[PDB]
């Protein structure tokens, strides 16, 4: 069960990594600060890192208790 | 052995299929509102239109303001008493029409707002002028999002629909075209349009709808038409959460078989936005690509078509999918970065064109859709 | 009048004989 | 001609739209007089009581959390108040050659108690 | 206590009528190809020659005429469901349009006569009628009922309105449904 | 056999009875002699010719030919008088719908008022550039020369009083010279105040949308935790393998004489995922407190030894990868 | 309040603004007026934290829009009355009796009253009108009954029946009990409508709208494997056509095929083996394809119809055994006996 | 409606503890109103006291404090 759940993440890891890395935000939202600020405030954003490795690190933090369940779910979603 | 599980191919336009596109928009349509707590909002029309203007799509098409329909022209399908009641009822004199309120199903689930007659006139005029421009050859694609009221019937208002403008448009198409195919990708069944053209072979009404205990309840697979209209009303019952690949692998074979079997001369395409994921009343899981793939696939046949926008009760998603569908009819693919419009605050948090599908269960199994498409294909053998 | 809605008590073998009889009748009258 | 509307619906079909041994009366009653008099537990189910306090305090100040011991203090106090008032009512009844407390018997008690 | 021995075939016909009106939402074709007078006249012309007693002939004609008068005076009161009262209203307005009073004898079919027969014992028990008249009226109604079994295939037929225009029942419209059961 | 059921429906009933038995249903299919209309459907019924005759003034001969007026359907008839089942939506979806509802309210009111301001300012700039001798008898038609006849009426009836809105509309129709500029000024003031309130509300709507939207689009994930608690148990995992075995044994007696020697099939194409699960398990061992440290270390080499022994991975590779 | 201040010659001078504050603060859908913005009480949970360019191309449309009128059809082509009707026992718009606490539907009366052509002054019911007619006349009720019997000498036996129904208020026709008790399957609905064995028990609102998000009566929004397992036996519900139960695995829930049971013989069917998309939660009871029909149409080559006889209670139902075994023309209404 | 949560059998239990053998039926709904108005007196004072401490939560100490004011002291919950 764990290996299937992680294999679903890893088999699509390259396309979700390329999608997150090539996330071109629109201009009027940057000029009028309409985007989410907190999203990256907690560093949840999977930018600059491999998506599957960031999933592993986030799940390790969630297991260790330093990460809330809701923020982990929000970052994954 | 009819249904094939195929992944959703990316949307590609055909450069050899350039169409003269006519756009029908009356700036007033949006200033009408069903109610305070009501899901249907004509305001979705003008934020869709604001996305057309701000994408610079008006340089590849002609924008028209159709003349609003008069009383009689509405009576080409509806009765005199129903149009007379619609043109006279207001929220003020609702107590003066109580028998007609329950007779014509107006007052609950189809409320009386004081711009009702004008809204219906705009919708019917847009549909009829799009059909007329298709008849004279002035355009190849007629776009009218002001209408789409496919639930309205001869003497009643149902499903937030009062004037069945699609029947008026198909009537105007039938004066110059022998066979008109109506395609309904709205999540609800096109009961008004199918009921109107149930007994005729001149109009084939195809509806891709959710059929459960869902509105309007009509739309069983065995509903194939009676009399001379037998096997000329294709109903495709679907379950919840159909995704883009599943909807494509259902839609494209059925519409292709209708194209090479029924051979229509004009196409009416109901682009209900309630087939999108995240709709207030809809229960499908279509992204904007999945919704627009039907419009792009029906565009490939070259038949003079009338794109008419129907449902859609979350305004942002239906506006974005109508803008993408309209851009697809000009043989361009709009970039997934929304321009600045006056309603830019709706499309958060990413402010992009895309409508993201939900991660809910695609319960439409391949065996069920295989049986559905097998019976549909078997019924279509008599339409040559 | 309770005799109008009398339910016939039939058996499996009689149904078998009747079905065979009537299919043979139909097949050979059309033949 | 007086008329009234009751359907309250402008249109019909709203649902199809898109939007054996038996004791004598009183013996069991006296038995559980004895049961609820020898007992000390709290007779108004708690949750329901707590709620009574939330919807009624709301008026004096919104967002007023209540220490648990508090809603238990309100219960105790309320049950003590009502058992005292009900002893008095039974008296205000046994006064009028009767054995059935009635509303009037308690609109009076409270007048003599002076709580009105 | 007054009892009526209605045959279970006619009881099932009445129950099917209740099904068609309330559940299937079907009204009767009015005027029918066979009305109520037409049944109370053919029954009189059939059992008039069945015996040679002139007092019995007078009693039979008395029963038929009284049943006709009772049908006309009571159909608007208590003989038709809430769905058919709209059809009754349009019949009354159509009769008033051409200035002829509406008589239910020549309009309504034999199923409403069967309804009157079925509801008849409650009406008998609600009036100060002596035992002899009640017994003889029940006997005459029972004889008419057992006459109806011999002609149950020509007055109460089974036909789908969706397939035959000559069915005894018709399908209704949504506007009729709204006006009948919405106000 | 009673000359009641037709051969076609008998063949259909036997097909529903003996469909999977292909050999038997063929014996019958032919033992019987079946050789391969009026299908109305369940959701349409035919009106009589009396209900068809209703006046539609706009219909010509073609309209009377191609339009169906006898066969009708209704949602109440298709519901069997019971009703319909709406699709269940999350509370995040409901509050997203409420945000959209408030957005629509503000935008509908503001844009209707702006359209009325545009029409009134056209009237005002028309009436400013003419003298006063004919300004007294200058009137305005219904609709104020606009394509709508009701939008300005809605705006006036909202902005002013309920009883005074009608008389202001009549004063604008009769004497627009005095009533037009004051109405335009009041509408512009209401427009700017509504727009300031709409911007202040737009901030709140945007922040709640950012808080709500991705949870709203999550359907299975909103209930995945209780579903995983309920369904990743011993009983359900036994039920899956037992159901697959029951299916195989049920279909064994019909066909597929080489009965398979397996029920569940698991594919393991990637080997790094084993190291990832081992790292997650090691993290849980390090974090937890309900297990003793000897029990912790025995859990560690038990997991490592089972992974190294079951699969092709060596212990050296596991140690060098974790 | 003197809106238009006309002059002595009738010329307009200046008008006064009416009460804007009369409805300037109406509650909108936001819960606050459109005049004001959001309050802090709702700003706390809406905002993430609370502390104590004009290049528009949307104005060019009016200019780029050309009217369109090229269609072929252009130009021209006391006491409170009840709240339930006294005749049908159903709610709706009523005409209230003045000197009587009963209320009647506008269509339920004899003759039915138009909802626009009402009685101008007072309206009494039939029972009330008979009461005023009796009280106005000096003679008693039995005197008028005897006079009506003697005057209507043509019919004697129905005369007492004719007299008493003028006093009865009009009521909706209902079948008497002895027509309904002979068929035990036939029931009566809440509105007096027909109901029988082919009708579901209506689902309460606790089941439809008072359920959790993931769990719905539709059984389509989540993977529910506790539907292939029989509740009272614990075995697997094997579908009749495919001879399998596709329970799924919760790691591939798309491999699970939905299964329902028949509402009559409890035969479990997959949703794909019989072509169905719904689960038949409310309305009529779902019938599996294996059951014999109670109504069939056959072609004459007009047509002929056959309906199965309704179920009759044991005191009035006769089961008889044929003497003739072969060729006995039964009406299609039969019973199967065990073969010995 | 939270008031109708004070159910009949509960009012019957209070009467039984109060020694009543036959409760009228109209008592039940009189005892609600009397109950409410009384709680609506304590809790009022309970909160005046609460918003004097600038506390937003109420305490059982404030409850017995409001009872002391009304007159009916309550022992067993502090103070
Ligand atoms: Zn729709
Ligand atoms: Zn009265
Ligand atoms: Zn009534
Ligand atoms: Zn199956
Ligand atoms: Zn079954």
């Amino acid at each position: 069960t764990i290996y299937e759940r992680l294999l679903e993440i890893k088999q699509m890891n390259e396309r979700v990594t390329k999608e997150i890395n090539t996330r071109s935000t629109v201009t009027f939202a940057k000029d009028l600060d309409l985007l989410s600020s907190q999203l990256s405030e907690m560093g949840l954003d999977f930018v600059g890192e491999d998506a599957y490795k960031q999933v592993l690190r986030l799940s390790r933090r969630l297991i260790n208790g330093d990460l809330e369940h809701q923020w982990f779910e929000e970052s994954l979603r | 052995m009819v249904y094939e599980a195929t992944p959703f191919d990316p949307i590609t336009v055909k450069p050899s299929d350039k169409r003269r596109v006519a756009y029908f928009y009356d700036a007033d349509v949006g200033n009408y509102a069903y109610g305070a707590g009501h899901p249907m909002k004509p305001h979705r029309i003008r934020m869709a239109h604001s996305l057309i203007m701000n994408y610079g799509l008006y340089k590849k098409m002609e924008i028209y303001r159709a003349k609003p329909a008069t009383k009689q022209e509405m009576c080409q399908f509806h009765t005199d008493e129903y149009i007379d009641f619609l043109s006279r009822v207001t929220p003020d004199n609702l107590e003066m029409f109580k028998r007609e309120s329950v007779k014509f199903n107006v007052g609950d689930d189809c409320p009386v707002f004081d711009g009702l007659y004008e809204y219906c006139s705009i919708s019917g005029g847009g549909s009829m002028e799009g059909a007329a421009r298709l008849n004279r050859g002035k355009c190849d694609v007629a776009v009218n999002y002001a209408g789409g009221l496919h639930h309205a019937k001869k003497s009643e208002a149902s499903g937030f629909c009062y004037l069945n403008d699609i029947v008026l448009g198909i009537i105007e198409l039938l004066r110059y075209h022998p066979r008109v195919l109506y395609i309904d990708i709205d999540v609800h069944h096109g009961d008004g349009v199918e009921e109107a053209f149930y007994t005729t072979d001149r109009v084939m009404t195809c509806s891709f709808h959710k059929y459960g205990e869902f509105f309007p309840g009509t739309g069983e697979l065995r509903d194939i038409g009676v009399g001379a209209g037998k096997n000329y009303a294709v109903n495709v019952p679907l379950r919840d959460g159909i995704d883009d690949a599943t909807y494509r692998s259902v839609f494209e074979p059925v519409i292709k078989k209708i194209m090479e079997w029924y051979q229509p001369s004009a196409v009416v395409l109901q682009c209900g936005g309630d087939s999108l994921s995240g709709d207030r009343l809809g229960c499908f899981n279509l992204s904007m690509e999945g919704h627009a793939n039907c419009v792009n696939y029906v565009k490939s046949f070259g038949i003079p078509m009338m794109v008419v926008g129907g449902g859609g009760y979350t305004m942002r998603n239906v506006a974005r999918t109508w803008c993408f569908e309209t851009g697809l009819l000009n043989n361009v693919v709009l970039d997934k970065d929304l321009p600045y419009n006056e309603y830019y605050e709706y499309y958060g948090p990413d402010y992009k064109l895309s409508v993201r599908p939900s991660n809910m269960f695609n319960v439409n199994t391949p065996e069920y859709l295989d049986k559905v498409m097998t019976n549909i294909f078997a019924n279509l053998e008599n339409t040559k | 009048f309770n005799q109008d809605f009398k339910i016939t008590q039939i058996d499996e073998n009689s149904i078998k004989y009747d079905f065979f009889d009537k299919i043979y009748k139909s097949k050979m009258v059309q033949k | 001609a007086r008329t009234k509307q009751t359907a309250r619906k402008s249109t019909g079909g709203k649902a199809p739209r898109k939007q054996p041994h038996r004791y004598r009366p009183g013996t069991v009653a006296l038995r559980e007089i004895r049961r609820y008099q020898k007992s000390t537990e709290l007779l108004i189910r708690k949750l329901p009581f707590q709620r009574l306090v939330r919807e009624i305090a709301q008026d004096f100040k919104t967002d007023l959390r209540f220490q648990s011991s508090a809603v238990m203090a309100l219960q105790e106090a309320s049950e003590a108040y009502l058992v005292a008032l009900f002893e008095d009512t039974n008296l205000a009844a046994i006064h009028a050659k009767r054995v059935t407390i009635m509303p009037k018997d308690i609109q009076l008690a409270r007048r003599i108690r002076g709580e009105r | 206590k007054i009892s009526l021995q209605i045959p279970i075939k006619l009881k099932s016909v009445l129950v099917d009528d209740w099904e068609y009106v309330t559940k299937d939402k079907k009204i009767c074709r009015l005027p029918a190809d066979v009305t109520v007078e037409m049944v109370l006249n053919k029954y009189e012309h059939e059992v008039s020659q069945e015996l040679e007693s002139p007092g019995s002939q007078s009693q039979l004609s008395e029963y038929c005429a009284g049943l006709k008068l009772y049908f006309d005076k009571c159909l608007g009161n208590m003989l038709l469901y809430r769905l058919e009262r709209l059809q009754y209203d349009e019949l009354l307005k159509k009769s008033s349009k051409d200035q002829k009073p509406l008589v239910p004898i020549r309009i309504y079919g034999a199923i409403h006569l069967l309804r009157l027969i079925s509801v008849l014992p409650e009406l008998i028990s609600s009036t100060t009628m002596d035992l002899q008249s009640c017994q003889l009226l029940i006997k005459q109604t029972e004889d008419f009922l057992v006459w109806l079994l011999m002609h149950v295939d020509e007055y109460f037929n089974d036909k789908d309105p969706n397939r035959s225009d000559d069915a005894l029942y018709v399908n209704t419209s949504s506007q009729y449904e709204g006006v009948a059961l919405g106000m | 056999s009673q000359d009641i059921l037709d051969l076609d429906d008998l063949v259909e009933k036997v097909d529903f009875y003996l469909g999977s038995n292909k050999e038997l249903f063929t014996w019958f299919k032919n033992f019987v002699g079946y050789q391969e209309c009026e299908a109305f459907g369940p959701s349409y019924k035919r009106l009589p010719k009396s209900d068809t005759f209703m006046p539609c003034s706009g219909r010509d001969d073609m309209c009377w030919e191609v339009l169906n007026d006898e066969w009708v359907g209704h949602p109440v008839w298709a519901s069997e008088d019971s009703g319909f089942i709406a699709h269940r939506k999350n509370q995040y979806e409901e509050t997203l719908f409420k945000i959209e509802e408030e957005r629509h309210e503000y935008d509908f009111y503001i844009e209707s008022n702006l359209r009325t301001i545009q029409c009134l300012e056209t009237i005002v700039n028309k009436i400013e550039n003419m003298t006063e001798n004919e300004k007294a008898n200058f009137k305005l038609p219904p609709g104020l020369g606009h394509t709508s006849m009701t939008i300005y009426k809605k705006v006036i009836r909202k902005v002013y009083d309920k009883e005074r809105g009608f008389e202001i509309i009549d004063a604008l129709h009769e004497h627009p010279a005095v009533t037009a500029p004051v109405v335009l000024k009041r509408l512009k003031q209401k427009d700017e105040e509504w727009r300031r309130a709409q911007r202040e509300w737009n901030k709140v709507w945007r922040e709640l949308e950012q808080k709500v939207f991705f949870k709203s689009l999550d359907h299975l994930g909103l209930t995945f935790k209780q579903a995983d608690k309920k369904l990743l148990t011993t009983k359900q995992l036994i039920s899956e393998i037992s159901s697959i075995k029951v299916d195989q044994t049920n279909k064994k007696i019909h066909w597929l004489t080489p009965k398979p020697k397996s029920q569940l099939d698991f594919d393991f194409p990637d080997k790094n995922i084993f190291y990832d699960i081992l790292c997650l398990a090691d993290t849980f061992i390090t974090h937890t407190t309900a297990y003793s440290n000897p029990d912790k270390e025995r859990l560690k080499d038990l997991l490592k030894y089972f992974i190294s022994l079951f699969f092709s991975i060596s212990f050296e590779k596991i140690e060098e990868s974790l | 309040k003197e809106l238009l201040e006309k002059d002595s010659k009738g010329n307009i001078i200046k008008l006064n603004e009416p009460s804007t504050i009369s409805e300037d603060s109406k509650v909108s859908v936001t819960g606050l007026p459109l005049n004001k913005g959001p309050s802090e009480k709702i700003k706390r949970e809406s905002l993430w934290n609370y502390r104590k360019r004009n290049d528009l191309k949307t104005f060019l449309t009016e200019n780029m829009t050309e009217e369109s009128n090229i269609r072929s059809t252009i130009g021209w082509n006391d006491f409170e009355n009840e709240d339930f009707c006294s005749a049908c026992n159903q709610s709706g718009s009523f005409l209230c009796c003045d000197t009587c606490p009963k209320s009647f539907h506008f269509l339920c009366l004899d003759p039915p009253i138009d909802p626009n052509n009402l009685p101008k002054g007072d309206w009494h019911c039939n029972e009330c009108k008979f009461k005023i007619f009796i009280n106005n006349s000096m003679a008693t009720l039995k005197k008028i009954e005897s006079n009506f019997i003697k005057q209507n000498n043509n019919v004697k036996i129905f005369a007492k029946l004719l007299f008493n129904i003028d006093s009865h208020n009009p009521k909706q026709f209902q079948l008497p009990n002895y027509i309904k008790e002979t068929f035990p399957a036939v029931k009566t609905g809440s509105r007096g409508q027909y109901s029988d064995e082919n009708d579901k028990i209506p689902l309460t609102d606790r089941q439809l709208f008072n359920t959790s998000y993931g769990q719905s009566i539709t059984k389509l929004d989540s993977y529910n494997p506790d539907t292939h397992i029989d509740s009272n036996s614990g075995k697997f519900l094997i579908c009749y056509k495919c001879n399998q139960t596709r329970l799924g695995s919760w790691s591939h829930p798309e491999n699970s095929r939905l299964i329902m049971t028949c509402d009559y013989c409890q035969t479990p069917w997959h949703l794909d083996c019989v072509p169905r998309a719904s689960f038949k939660n409310l309305g009529s009871k779902w019938k599996c394809p294996l059951h014999s029909p109670t109504k069939v149409y056959k072609k004459i080559h007009n047509y002929k119809v056959w309906k199965k006889q309704r179920l009759i209670n044991k005191k009035n139902q006769l089961y008889y055994e044929p003497l003739q075994k072969i060729g006995y023309q039964n009406n299609g209404n039969i019973q199967i006996i065990p073969t010995t | 409606d939270n008031i109708q949560g004070i159910t009949k059998p509960a009012i019957r239990r209070l009467a039984r503890r109060g020694g009543v053998k036959r409760i009228s039926g109209l008592i039940y709904e009189e005892t609600r109103g009397v109950l409410k108005v009384f709680l609506e007196n304590v809790i009022r004072d309970a909160v005046t006291y609460t918003e004097h401490a600038k506390r937003k939560t109420v305490t059982a100490m404030d409850v017995v404090y409001a009872l002391k004011r009304q007159g009916r002291t309550l022992y067993g919950f502090g103070g």
